[PDB]
């Protein structure tokens, strides 16, 4: 009944020293029934990464929408969109549906190509921006993720240390949520290299 | 299950170095009608306890009779009724707390919030809360209804934790209480200017003050306020 | 009433000329001189305040106008046409950009939006 | 939840998962869903956890009183009916219960009774109860034979819970196995689903849809 | 949320806490609730957080265009009128509760605005879940002819009352001072009385702790030449 | 809310308390409920604050535009504009407005517009939650052609009682006097009117 | 309607769909074909609210056939499924949404690969080796999880499908009157007339 | 309509060691968005080396603890001052809770102590009396924030030994009382940061063969 | 309903209208709402007629049995019996009763028992739907130790206004005077009190 | 439960009762016997709410068996049906009524006549040549109205019953997993093990 918890799933993002990390589970379900273990929730438009939790049809729709908009942006601006600018575009786009919203929990992550500054941001379903220095969480196990991140996180982690921290935050949060899990992906993002890692986890 | 009809608003209280203070206004409201203007909502039990009651007045009057009966009963076959075996604040509270929880458990509550303020045999300050649900808690400052939202923040600036209690005199405590009552009169639509205040001190005993009034009020600044935005005249 | 001019007033002549555009350019030619120079660390735009009367307060007539905090504009030709274009340019900088991306448009894109408005007056009814 | 029990040549196999949830929140992964009524009788726990716990421990007390008075082991028929008659008295009040009362006696042989909080009492060969019951039934129905060995029957029960644990969001944690004989039940260990899944996937070649 | 506004001698000050919540969970511990409508007109918002930021940007955008059109610095009464007529039209469905303050050629001003479109004038105001705790402090210590230093002190003390006593408020105090004939000074994290203590343990993991199935390089670059 | 308007020999006086409540919380204790729609046409507001402010702002706009074209409007005209808004939008409004004004031809006039959007011209009018408690007092004490001082006393005493009994009313008593001489604002504090 | 299944094997996609049409108390028909051919190598099965199912299916069919004529070209299964998803994603926020769940089984002639897409009435799309809608998955997925291999032949797929239907016929309360089975491969679409 | 239930917030945590057990809980008591008390004890010594906390609706919580303490008293009277073992206490509490099956104590109960072999023990109850012995259990408002952290840091879930890459699990080595208290403090510090109902103070009761000891720590008061 | 009781120098007087309505229909226009529970202890009834009649009958029985055993009861005693019934059966009753009586030791006394079942001893009391409109008037005009003629005028004027504004009130004004001299019934007709 | 039928022929009463037992989503059993023998020549089939059906049936069985022992005599089918009706008529105004419908098929040894009684959960009794409960009658009564003769043999009754079951299996949405058939005559009660 509650649209934001029909399909399930989670996203988490963190900042480190000259790097950002964003991660998600792979589950799609119809309430109790598991339907897919390959439903990735992180997308990217150039060097800007977007994770989306919530109602899966809207997750797909918004990804297709932001691909649409960032492609036109690039043609007109003659440059790739930056994380700070994209964050405002997500906010704008969500609020235009103020009284008929997309049931989603977006998360932006990336590094500004000019300043080199790591950036993360979160939103509610209606467009309010949460721009945290440390971490952003979203999805059906957001409470669990808040608990994990709050204790595990420390500032200025190196890329390969940040990977371990965000991976353990996701995994243990997802294992305490019925509607999350069935696999996981972690992106480690530096100024000009991005590594994608699939994690081994319990399949129940 | 019922609904409150005639009601009393905030009861506020706090601990200080040698005892406790408790206060409550003299109004009995009938919805938005300020019906009864001479209602005493602080009820002393002996010379060491004062029970402050908010909420339904008919239930208050019932509780008042229970406490009156409790004193009578304690005196029966009790040569030390006015000495070692007198009623303690802790005895009076525990009795009320038992009654309140039993009544909620029969789905027929006494529609009240109660604060028992007093001083024990060994000189210790007693201050504890109980309500229609049977919920109980203690704190250096306690308040009911609107008092909880407006009085507590002010009273907590004087006594913020346990260690602030010995540093707080009766003059400072009474001042803080009287100011809180003024603030409640400004901001609570079901309050009155007239109130009662009781001090229970381990040295000077029970001082019960009736017919107090909120004074030193600021209203002059109202003359300059015009319209709701653009109006100048 | 109703605007019953739903057809183009600018059309191609046999020689391939768009007469009304050429004539508009003639009106620009008659206008007071304005100029622009780009430096390594800035740009300058300038024009003459041709006062219509000495009793007129020429400070109240702004030929050089702020469009955004980082963009400015100057003109040659018909002043009233310029004034309304500045109004439309300031608004379009907000509606079609700042209210979407949370920042002011780059120079080239605001220019693109102004150009689009001027193009439509060349084809619309 | 996923609980099953089935009769076969070597007695009864009882297999359950271990997960307990409050909404989407996983409260526990270590729930004991097989109640040990006594050394000879087992009960499964689905529906209300307290209701099953409380009343099946109580059932054990009634069974003990029976055999003290009658100097004879209580039948599975009689034991199950004590429970079903009890819950029928509470019908309407809101008890939530779906259980299999399992036992192996001389006069009956291996016997399973499905007992329900609406008062249902059914004797049967294969029962499967919980949010993941449909998944476990599939594996059971296609692989069940009366002449299964104790080793194969134990695996079938384990594999059927695993099937449910994988697909049903509210089933998982670990698998508890029991084998009920005439001389009493025998516990066959706690098996973490996380480790069991990968083990079964490799050895069996199943779950090709999942990347390991 | 706890937000206050206090008039003083030569201007007005507004303040706010920095906690935003979804239910009982703290979403952001250092949220910025002081919004800019124009350089010298600032407002603080309680209620639906998207609505408060959305309605302040829209009016702030239209105020800027109005300022350019009229060649005059924006007035607080204009922001007030535009906000209330927008909010009234949506009959409370836009859940923005604002305290609007600023200076303009007319003088210094302080208003409040409820979501249905009603407005109020005052020398001291408070809004949000911690407004009762804040108003208690304001009613206890406010006087006529406050100085700048006294008003900042009173405003932040009122926010502190909310921080400590209201569960909906917490973390830090943001302040913005708008004085006549001066630039408005935005004091982000004016007070910081809620720094977390050092943890007992470091939870940095040994490298190789997490099990990995696959690694790959993600192509973020565009299609290459040659 | 306790509001009233009373005609007298030299014109009309509007009176009001200053309390605005959200439930039992007093959101504003120094509210100005006497609002100006024209130089010598004012109104007292009761009901939804958002609605009555929205209506008053629209009326002020209408009377400003009327004045630019046709000169000073009558009090009747102002009441008609109020009525038109209240009647036509009765389904979506909660507004009880008293309109009071001074002409030189008509002198002091009072019109009351209750919830439905009907209009009633009266010698004096009372409204707001607190008015219920003073129907008896006002009926017994009102006289026509009172002096300025008598009318101030009548309003002060009336609203004093309304405040005393109604929890939704309180604070200061504001008044606005409308005569040929001009527009005079009066304020009376609790320490004054409570002892009456 | 009720049960619709799908399985993608080595070189084909197999769709199984029930034959029963029940209007409340009576079974009005026991030979209903709950499928439409969108293009020569693309088949869509459907289940949901009465009327809406066929209306939606034929509407999609018309649109794909229109595209095929305009461009003289068959859209890929992926492209068709994306079109269908958008229509349903548009539909869910309409005045009256289409209450229709679909499976799209196609053979991509460019990639020489079978493809199976599962899309529900909300516009939730997933590519799968095997899929179902409604309660069908609850009974069948445990069998498919166990036996499925990506290198299965069409004959092995049909045998695994028979086992799934047998389990449905055993444990489901409703009588769905058997299934019509259709195979989609490089040569197009054909119906298995004995099942 | 009268609602006999309320929510007083609070969070509790029980951890069983090898030869000890801890039961911790914050000292904040609340209704809605108001603080009732910054120090209202929630974890109680019930005698016989048993500690208890009934978190949730404080009236039902106090009632249950009171009745259990009373049950310990009458257990001594009726059975020749025999010590009530932790397993026996647990079964007794089930019957107290289930006694009100159709008008429940709206609480999540946890007890802690030592079993009859001297090993650490924690038992966890739902509102109607279903219970289980556990190694680790958080209860109340911030339980969902704390348990995943405990799965990772007490049971070493999802942690493997470096170099093996998922093949060998991190071994489950026993934790000292000093190590457990560190994890308890960090759990509540983190919970205080992200949950509005958690704060003010943390009171920990530690149970060993020597008896019951108390430790108090300040928490953030916002 | 409009009911009131007022203490004065020589004792106490009870006053009431005579209108009983079923919706907008006047079921009885000559009702006697002043009821006798003892020789010099009477009461005014408001709320459910069935409930207040049932209560009054029970009280009269209790005071009759009290008198047989312990002699004449006090007015306080009568009020306590009323309260006991109203408080203990609050869930099933809709009764608002004013109790008035004359002792020689205590003289005139007035007790009001509102819906909840609480008791309040007062110099005078007003109740019933029509009382809302005369809170202002009665507060301004009541004095202690009035004469019999002044108290009759006070009640007559007060209930006159209550009747004027409340549709649920009307008919005749009945009064009962309780003094050392005895029990006197008074009646006042519309043509008398309407012109006041 | 679901379908229970009854038919009284020349010299016997035949009761047919479904074998399915469905708990919501799954069919838990497909061999359930929804009948109890009250006395050697009296059989009662039953359908209604879960738990209540068997509880009621066994309660009646116990009472009739008690009477049989006390008097050393078998009550007539009419007498047994009147006892059962009263119990249900008492039940309907209870705190929680038995939600159970029954058919009582008996052979009266005194009159040498078969007898079939239909009683619903309200205590509504009717003696019939053929009867049913729930929706069973809606499908079968038109066939029974046409073919039924009072002088039918037991074999002819079974054939007419097969035609009724076939119509049920065709038009009913639910799968009731066939029926158990039992015959009541002068020699007592026996089960037809192949149907
Ligand atoms: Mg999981
Ligand atoms: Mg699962
Ligand atoms: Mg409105
Ligand atoms: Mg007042
Ligand atoms: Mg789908
Ligand atoms: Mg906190």
């Amino acid at each position: 009944s509650d649209p934001s918890s029909i399909n399930g799933g989670i996203v988490v993002a963190m900042t480190g020293k000259d790097c950002v990390a964003i991660a998600c589970d792979l589950r799609l379900g119809s309430q109790s029934l598991g339907v897919s273990n390959k439903f990735e929730k992180i997308f990217h438009y150039g060097h800007v990464f977007l994770g989306i939790t919530g109602l899966a049809t809207d997750v797909t729709t918004l990804n297709e929408m932001f691909r649409y908009k960032t492609n036109l942006y690039k043609l007109k601006e003659e440059r790739a969109i930056e994380p700070e600018t994209f964050t405002q575009l997500v906010s704008s786009s969500l609020y235009e549906r103020r009284f008929g919203p997309y049931f989603v929990g977006p998360v932006v992550a990336g590094i500004n190509s000019k300043s080199g500054k790591p950036f993360i941001a979160g939103f509610d379903l209606i467009g309010c921006i949460d721009e945290a220095k440390d971490f952003i969480v979203s999805g059906t196990a957001s409470d669990q993720l808040f608990g994990m991140c709050e204790s595990l996180y420390e500032p200025n982690l190196e890329p390969e240390d940040l990977f371990e921290t965000i991976s353990q935050a996701l995994l243990n949060a997802a294992d305490r949520d019925a509607l999350s899990g069935w696999g996981a992906v972690v992106y480690i993002i530096k100024k000009d290299e991005v590594v994608k890692r699939y994690l081994k986890m319990r399949q129940d | 299950t019922q609904q409150p009809i005639v009601t009393g608003t905030s009861v506020i209280s706090m601990k200080y170095d040698n005892g406790v203070i408790i206060a409550a206004d003299n109004l009995g409201s009938y919805g938005s009608l300020l019906r009864f203007n001479g209602v005493e909502r602080l009820i002393p039990v002996g010379d060491n306890t004062v029970v402050g009651i908010s909420g339904d007045i008919s239930d208050m009057q019932h509780i008042e009779r229970l406490l009156k009966d409790l004193v009578t009963e304690n005196a029966y076959d009790n040569p030390l009724a006015d000495a070692e075996e007198a009623l303690e604040p802790s005895y009076i509270f525990e009795y009320l707390a038992t009654v309140m929880y039993q009544r909620r458990s029969k789905m027929n509550p006494l529609w009240n919030a109660i604060i028992v303020a007093g001083v024990q045999s060994n000189g210790d300050q007693f201050l504890r809360y109980v309500n229609l649900l049977g919920v109980t808690y203690s704190s250096p400052t306690l308040a009911t209804g609107f008092g909880a939202h407006m009085a507590n923040p002010l009273l907590r600036k004087v006594v913020d934790r346990e260690s602030d209690i010995p540093k707080t005199t009766v003059q400072v405590a009474e001042e803080a209480i009287v100011n809180a009552m003024r603030v409640l009169y400004y901001r609570d639509a079901r309050s009155s200017r007239n109130f009662s205040l009781a001090i229970i001190d381990k040295n000077t005993g029970l001082t019960f003050k009736k017919n107090l009034q909120v004074e030193n009020m600021k209203w002059d600044f109202a003359k300059d306020i015009k319209g709701y935005g653009t109006q100048k005249i | 009433m109703t605007d019953r001019y739903s057809f183009s007033l600018t059309t191609f002549s046999p020689s391939g000329k768009l007469g009304q555009i050429d004539y508009a350019l003639t009106a620009v030619k008659q206008g007071v001189t304005s100029l622009g120079i780009k430096a390594t660390n800035g740009v300058v735009i300038a024009t003459e305040k041709k006062s219509s009367s000495p009793l007129a307060m020429s400070e109240t007539l702004s030929k050089v106008s702020l469009l955004t905090p980082d963009i400015g504009a100057v003109y040659s030709g018909m002043g009233p046409d310029y004034r309304v274009l500045v109004d439309k340019s300031r608004k379009v900088a907000h509606t079609s950009y700042k209210r979407i991306y949370g920042e002011y448009p780059p120079t080239k894109l605001l220019v693109s939006e102004v150009a689009k408005i001027m193009q439509e007056a060349t084809q619309s009814g | 939840t996923t609980t099953l029990a089935f009769r076969f040549q070597g007695g009864i196999i009882v297999a359950v998962d271990s997960r307990a949830t409050a909404g989407n929140w996983v409260a526990s992964q270590t729930v004991k869903k097989v109640i040990e009524i006594n050394p000879f009788l087992l009960g499964t726990m689905a529906g209300g956890t307290a209701d099953c716990q409380f009343w099946e421990t109580w059932l054990g007390s009634q069974c003990r009183l029976h055999e003290l008075r009658e100097k004879e082991r209580i039948s599975v028929a009689a034991a199950s009916k004590i429970l079903s008659n009890l819950v029928y008295q509470y019908k309407g009040a809101g008890l939530s219960m779906g259980t299999m009362i399992c036992g192996y006696t001389r006069k009956e042989g291996p016997t399973i009774y499905y007992v329900d909080s609406d008062g249902t009492r059914l004797k049967g060969d294969i029962f499967c109860v919980g949010s993941g019951q449909t998944f476990a039934y599939g594996v059971l129905d296609s692989n069940y034979k009366w002449d299964l060995s104790v080793e194969d029957a134990l695996y079938l029960g384990k594999r059927s819970i695993l099937a449910a644990a994988h697909r049903d969001a509210y089933s998982g944690g670990s698998v508890n196995l029991y084998h009920v004989t005439e001389d009493g039940w025998i516990y066959h260990g706690n098996h973490d689903v996380g480790e069991l899944f990968w083990k079964v996937k490799e050895e069996e070649g199943s779950f090709n849809n999942v990347i390991g | 949320t706890t937000i206050v506004g206090v008039k003083f001698n030569n201007g007005v000050v507004i303040a706010a806490d920095t906690r935003s919540t979804q239910g009982p969970i703290v979403a952001d511990k250092n949220c910025a609730k002081l919004h800019r409508i124009s350089p010298k007109i600032w407002c603080a918002g309680a209620g639906t957080a998207a609505d408060t930021e959305a309605v302040t940007q829209l009016i702030g955008s239209n105020i800027e265009l109005h300022s350019l059109y009229t060649s005059r610095e924006p007035r607080v009464v204009s922001a007030l009128q535009m906000l209330k007529q927008h909010l009234f039209k949506y009959q409370g469905h836009i859940g923005a509760y604002l305290i609007v303050a600023g200076v303009d050629p007319t003088g210094s001003h302080l208003f409040s605005i409820h979501a249905h479109g009603s407005t109020d004038v005052g020398y001291y105001l408070s809004l949000g879940s911690g407004s009762l705790a804040a108003m208690a402090v304001l009613e206890s210590h406010w006087k006529q002819d406050l100085t700048k230093e006294e008003a900042i002190k009173l405003a932040s003390d009122a926010i502190q009352a909310g921080i400590w006593n209201d569960l909906g408020s917490g973390s830090n105090v943001d302040v913005c001072v708008m004085e006549i004939g001066k630039d408005a000074e935005y004091l982000r994290n004016y007070l910081t009385p809620n720094v977390r203590e050092e943890k007992q343990k470091s939870y940095k993991f040994p490298r190789g702790t997490t099990a990995v199935l696959k690694e790959s390089i993600v192509n973020i670059c565009d299609i290459q030449e040659e | 809310t306790s509001i009233m308007a009373v005609t007298f020999k030299d014109g009309v006086i509007l009176g009001a308390d200053s309390r605005t409540t959200t439930g039992a919380y007093i959101a504003n204790r120094v509210t100005d409920k006497l609002t100006r729609v024209h130089d010598k046409i004012w109104c007292c507001r009761s009901g939804s604050a958002a609605d009555t402010q929205a209506i008053a702002d629209i009326v002020q706009y209408h009377l400003e535009l009327y004045t630019s074209q046709y000169g000073t409007p009558s009090t009747e005209t102002a009441a008609s504009v109020f009525k038109e808004l209240c009647y036509e939008n009765k389904d979506n409004l909660t507004a009880g407005i008293i309109v009071a004004g001074y002409d030189d031809k008509n002198k002091g006039e009072v019109y009351t517009i209750p919830l439905g959007g009907s209009v009633h011209k009266l010698p004096y009018a009372i409204a707001g939650s607190g008015s219920t408690f003073i129907y008896g007092y006002c009926d017994k004490n009102f006289r026509e052609n009172m002096s300025k001082e008598e009318t101030v006393d009548f309003i002060k005493h009336s609203l004093s009682q309304a405040i005393k009994w109604d929890g939704s009313s309180g604070g200061v008593i504001r008044m606005v006097v409308l005569t040929a001489a001009g527009v005079e604002r009066l304020i009376f504090y609790p320490d004054e009117y409570e002892q009456l | 309607m009720d049960i619709i299944l799908g399985i993608r094997v080595q070189d084909s996609v197999i769709l199984a769909s029930s034959k029963a049409v029940t209007r409340g108390i009576s079974v009005l028909k026991d030979s209903d074909d709950k499928t439409r051919q969108l293009s020569p190598h693309t088949l869509m099965s459907f289940a949901g609210e009465a009327g809406d199912t066929v209306q939606f299916a034929e509407y999609i069919q018309a649109n794909i056939q229109l595209y095929s004529i305009r461009e003289d070209y068959e859209l890929s299964p992926q492209a068709v499924s994306s079109f269908v998803r958008q229509e349903l994603a548009k539909s869910i926020r309409s005045r009256r949404p289409y209450q229709v769940n679909v499976l799209i089984g196609g053979y991509d002639k460019k990639k020489n690969k079978p493809e199976l897409y599962q899309i529900d009435y909300l516009g939730t799309k997933v590519e799968l080796p095997y899929g179902a809608h409604g309660y069908s998955g609850f009974y069948t997925f445990s069998l498919l999880d166990h036996h499925y291999r990506p290198d299965m032949t069409t004959e092995e797929g049909l045998d695994l499908l028979k086992l799934c239907v047998q389990e449905l016929e055993k444990r489901m309360p409703m009588d769905f009157k058997g299934v019509i089975v259709k195979i989609v491969d490089k040569d197009g679409i054909r119906q298995v007339d004995d099942f | 309509q009268f609602n006999p239930y309320g929510d007083n917030g609070g969070t509790i945590l029980g951890i069983a060691g090898e030869d000890f057990a801890v039961l911790a809980g914050d000292t904040r008591n609340i209704t809605d968005y108001s603080i009732n008390s910054r120090y209202e004890p929630k974890v109680f010594d019930c005698g016989d080396n048993i500690v208890m906390s009934a978190n949730g609706f404080a009236a039902d919580g106090d009632a249950l603890v009171k009745r259990f303490k009373n049950s310990v008293k009458w257990y001594h009277f009726d059975h020749n001052d025999k010590k009530l073992s932790i397993n026996s206490a647990a079964r007794n509490i089930q019957h107290l809770l289930y006694g009100k099956r159709f008008f429940p104590y709206y609480v999540h109960t946890i007890i802690a102590g030592l079993d009859e072999d001297g090993k650490g023990a924690v038992y966890s109850f739902d509102p109607v009396g279903s219970y289980e012995r556990e190694q680790c259990r958080a209860g109340g408002a911030a339980a969902s924030l704390i348990m995943p952290f405990l799965d990772n840091q007490v049971n070493f879930k999802n942690q493997y030994e470096p170099g093996t890459n998922g093949k060998v699990k991190k071994p489950l080595k026993y934790l000292s009382v000093e190590e457990v208290i560190k994890l308890v403090r960090d759990s509540f510090t983190s919970a205080t940061e992200r949950h509005i109902q958690v704060g003010d103070g943390l009171e920990i009761l530690i149970v060993t063969k020597d008896g019951v000891r108390k430790e108090f720590y300040e928490l953030k008061r916002d």
